[PDB]
């Protein structure tokens, strides 16, 4: 009925004053915009149907037209970041945070949904959408006793838009509506729906991105626990906003990273530094790195629950950014431990695949192997089997490496070549 | 020893 329409048409039948014909011809551009195949979405911003959409928004005596315009122009925010300043331009941001407030579910779904859209466009559309003060309908609409009550795709788009109102930086989203959401986002995140949970996640990722004034708000609200549990999880979409969100605290303070060590986050690396996903294993070892830049008993919870194994098996086998953020996780290791803590990671067989990644063509992975090379030979001083440490360098044809890189472009680079050779060898 | 760093839209079909 409604199907295959021209522009030309949705144009006649919306100019028209019948508010039946208005309605069918908001429904055939709700469905031509429904495509999955190019939608043509510029062809109705020329045809200027954004404000008549706008303000069929308010015709609450006509649910249905209300509800057909706010899919579309959910459909035309979906887009470019000039078609959603189109969007935002109609005035369409007080008029959906009206509909917030309607009675019927599915228009203030609607809503919930095209004011995600426009949020996460960037910062700017953030902070208009919560200026115009959609924070406190989107959260009341969320204020029952057992969120279970609420319909699964309702809960899933109200968390979704909740985790844009979270998301992008420069500026970070207001402190007041980051403390205004998080008390929900922490009740979804102890919900039971895995599209939930990873929203949630992301959303907890995303607030923990940044200075560690943030990265406080979020610990001192005691989700550490809980996001320590979903990293265990099985669903990856899951594990993945968890994991960064874990690597983003471990950032900050020695004692927010206690506090990471302490929900029993560690217990969880031997899998995630041997996941199958690339990217799960290079959070997972730059989280690991972040840990190992830390306090003493830190590097020895790292050495109990027998990570250093695996941070040699990473350096030894994985992808070379994974072998990158293991090298700096082993310099940070040498740099900040103890004696006894690097002659474990030498016994843990840590020098031959050192060795072997001197070889690689990037600069700044050199750099970190010499500097913790270095280190290693000023603790074996300490001890003084300099000399047995030599020997297994030669062994394993690191010499070799120290010397060709001798000859290197980067200054640094043969100055520690150099320096290693001189003072060792 | 230093700590280092590292959908946004939705169509309805």
């Amino acid at each position: 009925g409604t199907v295959n329409w021209s522009v030309e048409d949705i144009v006649k039948g919306i100019n028209s004053n019948n508010l039946e014909s208005q309605l069918q011809a908001t429904q055939a551009a709700r469905k031509l915009l429904s495509r999955e195949k190019q939608p043509p979405i510029d062809n109705i911003i020329r045809a200027g149907l954004i404000p008549k959409f706008v303000s069929f928004l308010g015709k609450t005596d006509c649910s249905p037209i209300q509800f057909e315009s706010a899919w579309a122009l959910t459909n035309i925010a979906s887009g470019t970041s000039e078609q959603t300043k189109a969007v935002v331009d109609g005035g369409a941001i007080p008029a959906f945070i009206s509909l917030l407030a309607s009675p019927h579910a599915h228009i203030s779904e609607q809503a919930v949904w095209a004011l995600g859209n426009i949020a996460g466009d960037g910062s700017a559309f953030r902070d208009l959408v919560i200026k115009h003060g959609a924070i406190d309908p989107l959260l009341a609409l969320l204020a029952v006793p057992d969120l279970s009550t609420l319909a699964c795709g309702y809960l899933r788009n109200l968390t979704w838009t909740l985790s844009n109102l979270c998301r992008n930086k420069n500026p970070a989203p207001p402190l007041d509506a980051v403390e205004q959401i998080l008390p929900t986002l922490v009740r979804l995140l102890h919900h039971n729906d895995p599209e939930v949970l990873a929203d949630s996640c992301w959303a907890i990722s995303y607030l923990t991105d940044g200075p560690n004034e943030r990265i406080e708000m979020v610990v001192k609200k005691g989700v550490v626990p809980q996001l320590v549990k979903l990293l265990g999880a099985t669903e990856l979409p899951i594990v993945t906003p968890a994991l960064r969100a874990i690597g983003n605290i471990v950032t900050g303070t020695d004692e927010q990273t206690q506090k990471v060590i302490d929900a029993g986050a560690l217990a969880v690396f031997p899998s995630l530094l041997t996941n199958p996903k690339t990217n799960i294993q290079k959070e997972a070892t730059w989280t690991m790195s972040n840990i190992t830049a830390g306090r003493q008993d830190q590097i020895q919870q790292v050495v109990n629950h027998g990570l250093v194994p695996f941070l040699v098996g990473v350096l030894s086998k994985a992808d070379f950014k994974t072998q990158k953020e293991a090298a700096w996780a082993i310099t940070n290791y040498t740099s900040g431990g103890t004696v006894e803590q690097i002659v474990y990671l030498v016994h843990c067989g840590i020098i031959e695949p050192l060795m072997n990644l001197l070889s690689a063509k990037d600069t700044k992975i050199i750099q970190v192997i010499l500097d913790a090379i270095s280190n290693i030979f000023q603790a074996a001083e300490k001890l003084g089997e300099t000399e047995k440490l030599s020997i297994m360098i030669e062994e394993c044809g690191g010499l070799d490496k120290i010397e060709a890189l001798q000859r290197h472009e980067n200054e640094s680079v043969y100055k520690a070549s150099l320096n290693l050779i001189e003072k060792y060898f | 020893p230093k700590k280092r760093p590292r959908p946004p839209k939705r169509p309805r079909n």
